[PDB]
């Protein structure tokens, strides 16, 4: 056995951070590499806390089904984990524009002044704080059943604009709105989403009453600035429930 | 959802009655043959995927109009969904066989099936025939009376639980028709 | 999913809306007085 | 209504699956603890009167200031209500053994009761002085069997854990 | 993976609860079966070199077209990878005989299964020719105890009903 | 049904635009290249009674195991059933010939195709046994013209490559 | 830039499908149609300094209030910054010929152009009046061929309908 | 998430072999003290509402500079948060004692907890002092040697479980230090 001394690169995880010079360059890029991992624990802390209201007393609920046939549950996160690759594949202005859009919407539902600071500094938390609020207070499109044939037109009228930002300035398709990546996945997304739809209209009689007032409150708090804008939200809740947050493509 | 134990208390909380040993003799008579319940839940999942293949071919052989353009079970998409929902109602009635009583079948499967099976145009006479296949097949497994298969169970009296699951497909046929 | 207008195939809302229950309570009350 | 049944069949539903072996396995163990938690019911359902009789003065021997004016127990029907309210708690636990889970308490006594007691200005410490007496007024070999008394204490301290 | 306790400890993690008497009675079921169900798990371990020569040759003798060129079983050494997939899988049934549930079979033998067979022209009906014959070679008086046989058949036809 | 012109009047409907210069330039290709694929429509619809006949007997020549009991083709009532299924497949490719795109296949012969055959035990190898033979069976002057053979085959293997 | 082929590959990517015969037919109509619309591009590129001179002062003839003190074209540097914008829009309609669609106009010349002209007090009627003078002065058998003229004019009015 | 039983199969499948004789010896014994293991965690979850104040008032009364102005428990919102992380840690440790493996402990509770507390500014020394009281409380609750609560128990050994729960708390202390 020859006496192999430890490498000089292996020794460079044993030094002290000094300020003046190249030492600050490596000190910066390992701090924010770990500040990113703080947000991923910040975002996950509120993600399963809001999810903890969905399962109310330990028994699971019909809202949080992930599949209904044999292969239905397993194919879901193949779409999800590849969509996460498509989210961070965006450009600069698609990303910084979505940073400042959530900072305009998270700022107008924060109850605390600490909670305001938690959304400004950590952008992956301000994102999932919006998304978790719509899951528990069911103000998504995927939970809104329109109560009339005009509302099904009125909800269809607004998401034609919401789908219109899933395409670029010239009309070619963005990477955001996309329903498949492999042979047969896009058809499997269709047979998935109807079981969400049959169970969205399968709530109790006491929970349709709750999100009726909530989606009306959801539209007139974050998107409405005038009196007519809070008239379509008071009168047709599902039309206000389909108002997305403009950082998506769909 | 409720089980065979959340049935006795809801019929006492409506009268504010203490659950004493007057009606606890039937809960002592529930666990008495309580082995044979899950010794019957094994008798569905053991060959579950071939069950609806016996059903939908029995639906096609009895009513052969579904293969025509205009029959519901026509296309590869529309045969799939009938193959998809022939399983799903079998899954939920296995829960009602398991849980002791059918308060989960009437709350997560029948909650709006009768209206989406008239607003879509699904033939309710073949639908009650699809159920009528899978009611007579359960009593060929829970009584070990399959023609192409025997199953090793401890032999005894179990047919009171055979009429139990026969009381349950007569709750899903009594839902959509 | 999307609205019924575009990008979706089959029908929805197998749920008795608030007008739809008003017709049935009318009809049961009418068969009784009949 | 949480139990060993409705937990393994509701979680299995979200994955879209049949009863597995493990879902079958737990309800075998439901019959193993069955002979104890059944047995504690008819003693509680048989002599519920004297148990809630000793549960209410334990509110009062610690806090006799409730009989003051301006307080929670000033007239008779504010105390005649109170013996019934802990009776409802001592009847909820009889429902809580028979299902064998955290079923009846979490729906009918724990959900939102932090605002029922606060806005009506009831002392929430007066409730936990009552049920933390029957948890240790109870003998192990005399009251019931030694094994079923392990279950009976196991629910009262959960209710003690909840209101406090 | 999906055991008797990993579900019931995550069905209380999701609600943010502490594990109570529904979550604890579930593990009493992991004793009164696991005495019986572990009688067969190591019986599979000793004779595991003979079960693959029990079913894997009765497959090729019955579905005998597979030895022509233009098939998957055309050459000699590709047959060995088709023999390896029997003690890849009933290896996993021994692994799921010990962990109570079906978890290590689901993540490692069912998740991502059908996409590979449908691409590489591996007919899954010739898979179940071996396995449902292995399902019907269990001679439960001679082979093992009674109840560990129906804990061996039940994990076996879980694989027929999911390859199908 | 996806075609050459509904893939551009839907892409302009998505952006909320009027019909631009680009989408008209597409439908010009649905004049020149459209003439060949509708010429080939009369080749297939005129002799469809025998391309189901020269393909169904090739299924029972390569895979000769299906006539046995317990298989997919156990009797006569299912053999002609199998012969019937070949007739549907190029019927839709005649529909795809006149529509211009892959319209009546992705909705009718691809949508949920694999989920059906896996239940009733139908090999995708036996469905592509019919189609892959008749793909490179035709000779370019006799069956149709030269460039129509480029149209017919490139629509033929699409049903092969997606079912496999 | 939206063009003939970027939209059909982006609609095939957004469903995950391979390039079909639909997308392969849609470029057949790009081959014959390029042999017309190309011949306006080099024709305009060779003679652009005479078009924008005529099309420039045909704005200061229709509106001569622009040279009043306070308005857009008051001094000579502001007049030169008006002729340059005509030369910009002549480039982006030259680019739309060679790209094959409306792409380079509504990326660099239409998007946001409503808000710059409103803020900087530029009248958009003066922009469509300098474009429409070029659209009507177009001798269809002299300046180009027939089908090069139906394509060169089809972008000059898409720009007009954009700016109003 | 793994447990003790599913730890065996991964190491059995690290080297791709069966389960023979030499592996289930720590599993046939693991179900022997499993009946003690239910008696173990029934003691910890019966008192965690009483334990977390018994361990967060101790970290105040030792270092009273936390409730000073500018301290990390100063306002009434800071205190309510710190009373909740001490209930989360005592919730996830109680999972790992029932699982018999720390695989749940640093995928759902501890993975990234350190640099979360780095970015928040939660003092790392006063947090181990918070944790270790709950370690010294659980070992005095498992072996029934609390000062103020003696419970009814089957007589016998229990120090092996107190040895196991003492190995989980210092994983929390090591993960953030
Ligand atoms: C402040 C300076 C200060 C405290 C606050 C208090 C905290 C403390 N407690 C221990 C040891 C235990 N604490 C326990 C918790 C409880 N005891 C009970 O009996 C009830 C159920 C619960 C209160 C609701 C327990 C069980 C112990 C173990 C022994 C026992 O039987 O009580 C310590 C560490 C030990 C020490 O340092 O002496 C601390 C800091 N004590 C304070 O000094
Ligand atoms: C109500 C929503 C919820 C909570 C809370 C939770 O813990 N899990 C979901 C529902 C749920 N799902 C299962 C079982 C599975 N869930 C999935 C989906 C996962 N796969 C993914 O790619 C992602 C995105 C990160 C997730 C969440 C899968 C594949 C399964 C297993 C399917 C199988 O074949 O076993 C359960 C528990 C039941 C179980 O079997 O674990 C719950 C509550
Ligand atoms: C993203 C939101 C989209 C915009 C914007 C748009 O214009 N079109 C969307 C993307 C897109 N999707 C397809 C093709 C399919 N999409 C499918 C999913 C839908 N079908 C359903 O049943 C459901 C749930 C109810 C959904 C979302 C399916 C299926 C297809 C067909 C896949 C195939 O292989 O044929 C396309 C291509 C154009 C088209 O409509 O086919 C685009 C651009
Ligand atoms: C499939 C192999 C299953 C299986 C299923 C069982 N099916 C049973 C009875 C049954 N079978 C049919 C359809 C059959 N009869 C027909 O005339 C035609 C074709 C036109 C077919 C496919 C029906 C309608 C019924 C219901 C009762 C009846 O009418 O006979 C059955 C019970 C009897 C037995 O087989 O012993 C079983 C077990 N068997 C299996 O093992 C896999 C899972
Ligand atoms: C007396 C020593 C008690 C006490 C009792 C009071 N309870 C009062 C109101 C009240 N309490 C409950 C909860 C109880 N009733 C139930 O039905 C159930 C379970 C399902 C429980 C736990 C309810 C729902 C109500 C309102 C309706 C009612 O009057 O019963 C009350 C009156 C307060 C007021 O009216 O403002 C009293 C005095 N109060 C005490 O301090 C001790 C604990
Ligand atoms: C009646 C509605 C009209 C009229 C129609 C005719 N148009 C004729 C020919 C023609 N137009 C275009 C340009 C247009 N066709 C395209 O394919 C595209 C882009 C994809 C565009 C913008 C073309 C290319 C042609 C064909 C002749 C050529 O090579 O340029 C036409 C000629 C006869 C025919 O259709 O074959 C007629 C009658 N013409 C009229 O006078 C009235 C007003
Ligand atoms: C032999 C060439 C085949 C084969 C064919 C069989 N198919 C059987 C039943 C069957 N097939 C289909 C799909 C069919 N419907 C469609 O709409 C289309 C195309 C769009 C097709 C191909 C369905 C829906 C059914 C069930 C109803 C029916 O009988 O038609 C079948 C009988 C199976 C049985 O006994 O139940 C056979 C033999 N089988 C083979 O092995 C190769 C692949
Ligand atoms: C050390 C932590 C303790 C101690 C532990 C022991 N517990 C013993 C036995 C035991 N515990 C239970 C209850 C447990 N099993 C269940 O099924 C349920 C509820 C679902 C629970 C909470 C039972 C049933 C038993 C068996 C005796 C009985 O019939 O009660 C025990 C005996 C040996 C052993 O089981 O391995 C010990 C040593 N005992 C102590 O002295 C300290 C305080
Ligand atoms: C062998 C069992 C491994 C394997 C080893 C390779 N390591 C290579 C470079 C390298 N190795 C170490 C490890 C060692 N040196 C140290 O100073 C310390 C402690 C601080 C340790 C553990 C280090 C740090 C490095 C990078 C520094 C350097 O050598 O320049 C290496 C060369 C790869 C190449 O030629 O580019 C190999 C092959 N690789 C293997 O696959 C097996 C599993
Ligand atoms: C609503 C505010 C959003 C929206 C979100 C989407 N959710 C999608 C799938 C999905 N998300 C959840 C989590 C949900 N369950 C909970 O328990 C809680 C709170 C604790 C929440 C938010 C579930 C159960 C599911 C279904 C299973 C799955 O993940 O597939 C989803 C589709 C993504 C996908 O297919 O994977 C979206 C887009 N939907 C909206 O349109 C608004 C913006
Ligand atoms: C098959 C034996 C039937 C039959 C079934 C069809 N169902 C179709 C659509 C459909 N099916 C269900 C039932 C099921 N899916 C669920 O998710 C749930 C509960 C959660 C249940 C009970 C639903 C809800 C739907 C609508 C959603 C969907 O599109 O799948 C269908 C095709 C409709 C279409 O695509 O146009 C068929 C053919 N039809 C029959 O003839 C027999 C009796
Ligand atoms: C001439 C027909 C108009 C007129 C135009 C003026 N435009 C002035 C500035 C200006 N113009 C544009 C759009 C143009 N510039 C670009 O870079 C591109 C795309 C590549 C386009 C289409 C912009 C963005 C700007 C502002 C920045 C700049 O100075 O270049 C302008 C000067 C404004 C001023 O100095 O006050 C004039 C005068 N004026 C006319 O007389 C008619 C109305
Ligand atoms: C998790 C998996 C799991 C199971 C499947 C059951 C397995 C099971 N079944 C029975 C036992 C039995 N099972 C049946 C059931 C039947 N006998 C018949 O003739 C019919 C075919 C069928 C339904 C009527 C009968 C009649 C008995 C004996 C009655 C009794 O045990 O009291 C017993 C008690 C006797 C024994 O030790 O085997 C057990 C443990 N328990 C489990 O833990
Ligand atoms: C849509 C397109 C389309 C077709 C191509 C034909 C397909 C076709 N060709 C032949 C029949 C034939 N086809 C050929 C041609 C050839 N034989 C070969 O082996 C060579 C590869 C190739 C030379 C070019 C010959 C020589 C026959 C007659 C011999 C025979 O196949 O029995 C037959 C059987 C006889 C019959 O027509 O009934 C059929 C169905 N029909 C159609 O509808």
């Amino acid at each position: 056995v020859t006496g192999a001394v430890s490498s000089v690169n292996m020794r460079r995880f044993q030094r002290v951070p000094k300020v003046s010079g190249f030492s600050a360059k490596v000190t910066k890029k390992n701090v924010n590499k770990a500040l990113d991992k703080a947000d991923m624990f910040f975002a996950k802390s509120v993600t399963m806390e809001g999810k903890a209201a969905a399962i109310p007393y330990g028994v699971y609920g019909i809202q949080c089904m992930e599949g209904s046939a044999k292969g239905m549950a397993h194919e879901k996160r193949a779409m999800a984990l590849s969509a996460a690759f498509r989210m961070n594949q965006r450009s600069a202005a698609e990303k910084t524009g979505a940073m400042y859009e959530n900072r305009r919407l998270a700022l107008i539902l924060a109850q605390n002044d600490h909670q305001e600071k938690q959304y400004i500094k950590y952008p992956k938390l301000a994102a999932a704080a919006l998304m978790a609020s719509t899951e528990v207070t069911r103000a998504c499109q995927r939970y809104a059943v329109p109560e009339s044939i005009e509302e099904e037109f009125l909800a269809a009228s607004v998401d034609k604009v919401n789908k219109m930002r899933g395409t670029t300035a010239s009309g070619v398709y963005k990477s955001s709105c996309v329903e498949g990546n492999a042979k047969g996945q896009a058809e499997q997304a269709r047979v998935a989403a109807l079981a969400v739809a049959f169970r969205s209209a399968q709530k109790s009689a006491s929970q349709f009453a709750a999100e009726r007032y909530a989606q009306s409150k959801y539209g007139r708090d974050l998107f409405s600035s005038t009196h007519f804008e809070e008239g379509y939200a008071n009168t047709y809740p599902a039309m206000a429930a389909a108002k997305r947050a403009s950082s998506y493509g769909y | 959802m409720l089980d065979a134990f959340s049935r006795v208390v809801v019929n006492s909380d409506a009268k504010a009655a203490y659950v004493g040993g007057s009606d606890l003799q039937a809960l002592k008579s529930f666990i008495a043959d309580g082995n044979k319940r899950l010794d019957a839940v094994n008798s569905i999942v053991s060959n579950a995927s071939c069950m609806v293949s016996d059903a939908v071919s029995g639906m096609i052989c009895e009513n052969p109009g579904l293969i025509s353009p205009g029959g519901n079970c026509y296309t590869n998409r529309r045969m799939a969904a009938c193959l998809r929902d022939g399983e799903i109602i079998l899954r939920y009635v296995s829960y009602a066989l398991l849980a002791g009583d059918a308060s989960v079948l009437e709350d997560r499967c029948l909650n709006g099936l009768k209206e989406t099976y008239i607003a879509l145009g699904v033939p309710t006479n073949s639908s009650i025939r699809a159920v009528s296949i899978m009611k007579a097949q359960a009593v060929a497994f829970i009584t070990n009376t399959a023609t192409e298969r025997k199953m090793s169970f401890a032999a005894g009296d179990c047919t009171s639980l055979a009429s139990e699951v026969a009381s349950y497909f007569d709750r899903v046929g009594a839902a959509i028709s | 999913q999307t609205g019924l207008v575009n990008s979706k195939f089959s029908a929805r809302m197998a749920k008795k809306t608030a007008k739809q229950t008003k017709n049935k309570v009318d009809e049961y009350m009418a068969r009784s007085v009949q | 209504m949480k139990s060993v049944i409705t937990t393994v069949v509701s979680a299995a539903d979200a994955a879209g699956r049949f009863p597995s072996n493990s879902d079958l396995e737990s309800i075998q163990g439901n019959i193993q603890r069955s002979a104890a938690r059944l047995e504690a019911a008819e003693k509680l359902a048989g002599n519920h009167e004297a148990v809630v009789k000793e549960a209410g003065d334990a509110c009062f021997a610690k806090y006799a200031y409730l009989k003051n004016p301006g307080e929670a127990g000033e007239n008779q029907e504010k105390i005649n209500k109170c013996y019934r309210d802990v009776d409802h708690y001592m009847r909820l636990v009889n429902y809580c053994l028979v299902v064998g889970g955290t079923g009846p308490l979490d729906e009918w006594g724990i959900a939102g009761a932090r605002e029922v007691y606060r806005t009506l200005n009831l002392p929430t410490s007066a409730y936990v002085a009552s049920i933390a007496y029957t948890r240790d007024r109870l003998c192990v070999p005399r009251d019931m069997s030694a094994q079923a008394g392990v279950e009976f204490s196991a629910y009262l301290d959960y209710l003690i854990n909840a209101l406090s």
